[PDB]
């Protein structure tokens, strides 16, 4: 018998790399122009957010097997 | 105010060729906080502007690496390594460190390229225009080079000035070329009266005028 | 997908006001600055000034601090821009953009007491029966109508290659223009050729098909 978990994994870090390059691009985008300081923050929140629901993706689908 | 001051005006240039385009400040574009907000535009006829370099030298998203920007201070520069026919248009400065943001007046980007004749169509009124009362009938000249064009027309082989209206567009993004189409309107029972329509087209390309006619009966 | 809506057209009298708008999408409506430009026929930019979605603070250029007054809604991610007291100087082409790579179409202001008008869409076939050379040349009238602008396209944009809209030419408070395609004569009439006109400030679309005269 092989892993069935195993697959769950995947796309894990190109899923995790999208959402960081995500980041970089808005962060780039902050800098072309004067804005709020607060601009890239809001760039960082939006990352943190896709990782917390990647991980829940990820915990959803190994309790789909164990 | 920051005033921006662009040179050359405009500028002509061959496809394959590079071109250079400068920008000066009257005021330093270094901000206290390290950066400098100078950005270069390019807006094609009838079209919003885009981006092509923001941060001096810094490639905007979708711009080739044939675009280089340089300077500092108050002195920058605009480089194509080589010129393609997309590049036609005005090329604006425009500063974003000091308010009021300023742009510059603008640089024009002519492309130059062989001659050519154009290509002549004529077109008479639709009959649902004619079912209204009016009657335009109009000639195409198309895809010449270079800009200056004559248009003649003649009504049963006499010269009609009177009613005509003249267009021209900008030059072609693909080819490089110009165009202008020429229009004759009246009423429908003045343009009944007559048979032939005829509209000729003189151009540098040949001392020979280009006829293009129709007979209101065939 | 970034991408900033305006309106194509606005047509108001002299002493009036107008309230241009600008809706945001496929981004952080609150994240960026956004600026408005003007632009005069023919003319260069001016900035007109900019507003922060977040707060609302703004910077304006001071030849605008009797004429603009920039609003967003954040319930609908739109920014406005509202001009007073208008006049024959105010019309001109305005555009909303977020910082300077996303630019809106822009919303063509005339400032008139003349009536909105729509086209009519007049096909223009080849008028020699009924034979060709290699190559076709067939046309649209769009004639008087108002305000600015019309946009044309040929086959609902599919057919792209070959074509020539000419500037209208403005004439009695009523604008003409015609646009004209060229294709192959292996194509036409065997297949459709259709012009189709949209003008915005009547929020009317014209869908013409050419068809070989008589």
């Amino acid at each position: 018998k092989y892993s069935k978990i195993k697959e769950c994994f995947d796309s894990l870090a190109d899923d995790v790399k999208s959402l960081v390059e995500k980041s970089e691009t808005s962060y780039e985008e902050c800098s072309k122009d004067k804005n709020n300081p607060h601009c890239g923050s809001e760039g960082t929140r939006e990352l943190d957010e896709g990782l917390i629901e990647r991980e829940q993706k990820l915990s959803d689908c190994i309790v789909e097997k164990r | 105010d920051v005033v921006m001051t662009q040179t050359p005006l405009t500028l002509s240039v061959t496809i394959g060729q590079p071109a250079s385009i400068a920008c000066k400040s009257s005021q330093s574009l270094l901000d206290s906080d390290g950066k400098t907000y100078l950005n270069w535009l390019l807006q094609r006829p009838g079209q919003s502007p885009k981006r092509l370099i923001y941060l001096v030298s810094k490639l905007d998203s979708g711009v080739p690496d044939r675009f280089t920007g340089s300077g500092s201070g108050t002195d920058f520069t605009l480089k194509i390594s080589r010129v393609e026919a997309e590049d036609l248009g005005v090329y604006y400065c425009w500063q974003g460190t000091h308010f009021p943001y300023t742009f510059g007046g603008g640089t024009k980007l002519e492309i130059k390229r062989a001659d050519a004749a154009p290509t002549v169509s004529i077109f008479p009124p639709s009959s649902e225009q004619l079912t209204s009362g009016g009657a335009s009938v109009v000639c195409f000249l198309n895809n010449f080079y270079p800009k200056d064009i004559n248009v003649k027309w003649k009504i049963d082989g006499s010269e009609r000035q009177n009613g005509v209206l003249n267009s021209w567009t900008d030059q072609d993004s693909k080819d490089s070329t110009y165009s202008m189409s020429s229009t004759l309107t009246l009423t429908k029972d003045e343009y009944e009266r007559h048979n032939s329509y005829t509209c000729e087209a003189t151009h540098k390309t040949s001392t020979s005028p280009i006829v293009k006619s129709f007979n209101r009966n065939a | 997908q970034v991408q900033l809506q305006q309106p194509g057209a606005e047509l108001v009298r002299p002493g009036a006001s107008v309230k241009l708008s600008c809706k945001a999408s496929g981004y952080t409506f609150t994240s960026y600055w956004m600026n408005w430009v003007k632009q005069r026929p023919g003319q260069g930019l001016e900035w007109i000034g900019l507003i922060d979605p977040s707060d609302s603070e703004t910077h304006y250029n001071q030849m605008f601090k009797d004429k603009a007054t920039l609003t967003v809604d954040k319930s609908s991610s739109t920014a406005y821009m509202q001009l007073s007291s208008l006049t024959s100087e105010d019309s001109a082409v305005y555009y909303c953009a977020r910082g300077g790579t996303y630019w809106g179409q822009g919303t063509t202001l005339t400032v008139s007491a003349a009536k909105t008008t729509p086209p009519s869409v007049y096909p223009l076939a080849p008028g020699s029966a009924a034979q060709t050379n290699s190559m076709v040349t067939l046309g649209c009238l769009v004639k008087g109508y108002f305000p600015e602008p019309v946009t044309v396209t040929w086959n609902s944009g599919s057919l792209s290659s070959g074509v020539h809209t000419f500037p209208a030419v403005l004439q009695s408070d009523l604008y003409t223009l015609s646009s004209s395609v060229t294709v192959p004569s292996s194509t036409w009439p065997s297949e459709t050729v259709t012009c189709n006109v949209a003008h915005p400030a009547s929020s009317t679309k014209v869908d013409k098909k050419i068809v070989p005269r008589d």
